[PDB]
């Protein structure tokens, strides 16, 4: 599956 | 025995042509198995493998509710990138990121990754204890404080060696004939005339799984190295790939040769003897 | 008895371009070394007759070493160079395109492609070139110490970009960079 | 830092099918590929997912069905090259 939350640079 | 599954994004701005465009794709070692295409007329992620179409809604609702923040969270990076670097809006610029857990011969985790790169280039990876950042590149440090502070190589390090993991044994159930099958090399061999006194000797592989392999010449049980042309070990295009390994040889001593192949899908190495 | 093997204009013809390799009897071969040049096998036998070897509008394909003999002995090597494959990269004087009547200076070829290999040739009356690896390992930047120079003559030139991997596959030249050469 | 791509025009399975372009290590993404026939340009042209390696530089695959049968070759215009590199189907590379 996919990580979550992402973070913006 | 080991596996890996990881992921890919790629946005890239393009300026005035309106927002810019974002690709997600999943792979499982060698095998793609989801995607995501802000162009295409999806605007969902995708099923590419028979083993991830089992997954209820549950599944395809989340992935697409990430992959679309991923979608958004990087459309911005794009621009705050570009400010850490003050660059004019008349030009594109490309926003990578890479991640991933593999697993040991267990399946029990063996290592994680995270990586990041501005226009093909590192921005900033998860050093390997996953717990702290390389910034290689001086305002890099601006994102690297953000996080090594916000904590995300916290929360991160524990999808990877969580989530990440878990669900790539989960899919290694759902995918075991696809996914823990092998491939092995179909081979055979061509030969060009060069001219009166040379000719190249060419050593194929097509039709395999995995992609990882091994190919070399061995004239008289010499093996030859930087004189060999060696082409990428390239995608077939239905889920196998190939790679082929030729040698300009002099014309008329061909026989001398023996192609050398290794692959996890070859219980013994073969050993192409060029004339028998 | 090999005979002459030249090229008309000549060889480094810029890609599109047209250009012809030539030899010295009737019985003419003709073969591309490290791997076979198909183009050849397609050319009319109206022409090996007489020696005669066309190209259209030449690209990389052709890029490649070629000799010519019949038996006899091998001509020696032509090296056919295309050229205004890749993008154009930078050329650079460093660090002033002024140098003062006699002194060495320093060419800078930088490029934007990823590229292992530069050539510099003096436009200035045909070209005479220098080739050059790059310096640094994540640098594409080659550099050329150059001269001395003088008044007496024009020093103007350009630059190329391109892969050891494919060395007769040449990028665009640079724009001609003059130099000015004072007192 | 950009890159011109690795091309690879190949079949997928040998004369005894598909049509294979493989542009690798490429940057910039932003890329042309077209497949043609004797010339002409091939609609339908298929193609991956954009993908990357370590070193960042992007790799993709535009692929049709055919025959080995007429010329045959891939067309080809990155951010790298002033005119598309075509490359014409050697049967053996």
């Amino acid at each position: 599956i996919l990580k979550e939350p992402v973070h913006g640079v | 025995g080991s596996h890996s599954m990881r992921y890919f994004f790629t946005s890239v701005s393009r300026p005035g042509r309106g927002e810019p465009r974002f690709i997600a794709v999943g792979y499982v070692d060698d095998t793609q198995f989801v995607r995501f295409d802000s162009d295409a007329a999806s605007q969902r992620m995708e099923p590419r493998a028979p083993w991830i179409e089992q997954e209820g809604p549950e599944y395809w609702d989340g992935e697409t509710r990430k992959v679309k923040a991923h979608s958004q969270t990087h459309r911005v990076d794009l621009g705050t990138l570009r400010g850490y670097y003050n660059q004019s809006e008349a030009g594109s610029h490309t926003v990578q990121r890479m991640y991933g857990c593999d697993v040991g011969s267990d399946w029990r985790f063996l290592r994680g990754y995270h990586q990041y790169a501005y226009d093909g280039k590192d921005y900033i990876a998860l050093k390997e204890d996953l717990r702290s950042w390389t910034a290689a590149d001086m305002a890099a440090q601006t994102t690297k404080h953000k996080w090594e502070a916000a904590h995300v190589a916290e929360q991160l390090r524990a999808y990877l060696e969580g989530t990440c993991v878990e669900w790539l044994r989960r899919y290694l159930e759902n995918g075991k004939e696809t996914l823990q099958r092998t491939d092995a090399p179909k081979t055979h061999m061509t030969h060009h005339a060069v001219s009166d006194h040379e000719a190249t000797l060419r050593c194929w592989a097509l039709s395999f799984y995995p992609a990882e392999i091994t190919l070399t010449w061995q004239r008289d049980g010499e093996d030859q190295t930087q004189d060999t042309e060696l082409v990428e070990t390239r995608p077939a295009g239905d889920g196998t790939f190939q790679k082929w390994a030729a040698v300009v040889v002099p014309s008329g001593q061909e026989q001398r040769y023996t192609c050398h192949v290794q692959h996890e899908g070859l219980p013994k190495p073969l050993t192409l003897r060029w004339e028998p | 008895p090999k005979p002459t093997l030249w090229a008309e204009p000549g060889s480094v013809i810029t890609q599109g371009s047209p250009v012809t390799l030539r030899c010295q009897t009737q019985e003419y071969r003709l073969y591309r070394e490290k791997k076979t040049a198909p183009w050849i096998t397609r050319i009319p036998q109206e022409l090996v007759k007489k020696g005669q070897f066309p190209i259209p509008s030449i690209t990389w394909e052709h890029a490649g070493r070629y000799r010519c003999y019949y038996r006899s002995e091998s001509s020696d090597p032509l090296e056919l160079v295309v050229t205004g494959a890749y993008i154009k990269p930078t050329l650079s004087a460093q660090p002033s395109p002024v140098v003062n009547s006699g002194g060495n200076v320093t060419l800078q070829c930088d490029s934007q492609v990823a590229f292992d290999g530069f050539i510099l040739c003096k436009e200035g009356e045909h070209p005479q070139c220098l080739n050059s690896q790059p310096h640094a390992r994540g640098s594409s930047r080659a550099i050329f110490s150059v001269g001395p120079v003088s008044p007496s003559r024009r020093w103007w030139y350009r630059c190329y970009a391109y892969d050891s991997n494919s060395p007769y596959e040449w990028s665009l030249p640079s724009d001609l960079l003059e130099l000015l050469v004072l007192g | 830092i950009q890159r011109t791509p690795k091309i690879q025009v190949y079949s997928r399975h040998p004369a005894e099918n598909f049509l294979n372009c493989y542009v690798s290590g490429f940057h910039p993404s932003d890329i042309e590929v077209d497949l043609l026939k004797n010339g002409e340009r091939i609609e339908k042209v298929e193609h991956s997912d954009l993908s990357f390696s370590k070193d960042w530089s992007f790799y993709l695959l535009y692929y049709t069905e055919f025959t080995p049968t007429d010329e045959y070759a891939c067309r080809v215009n990155h951010v790298t090259l002033s005119q598309p590199k075509i490359v014409k189907w050697d049967r053996d590379m």
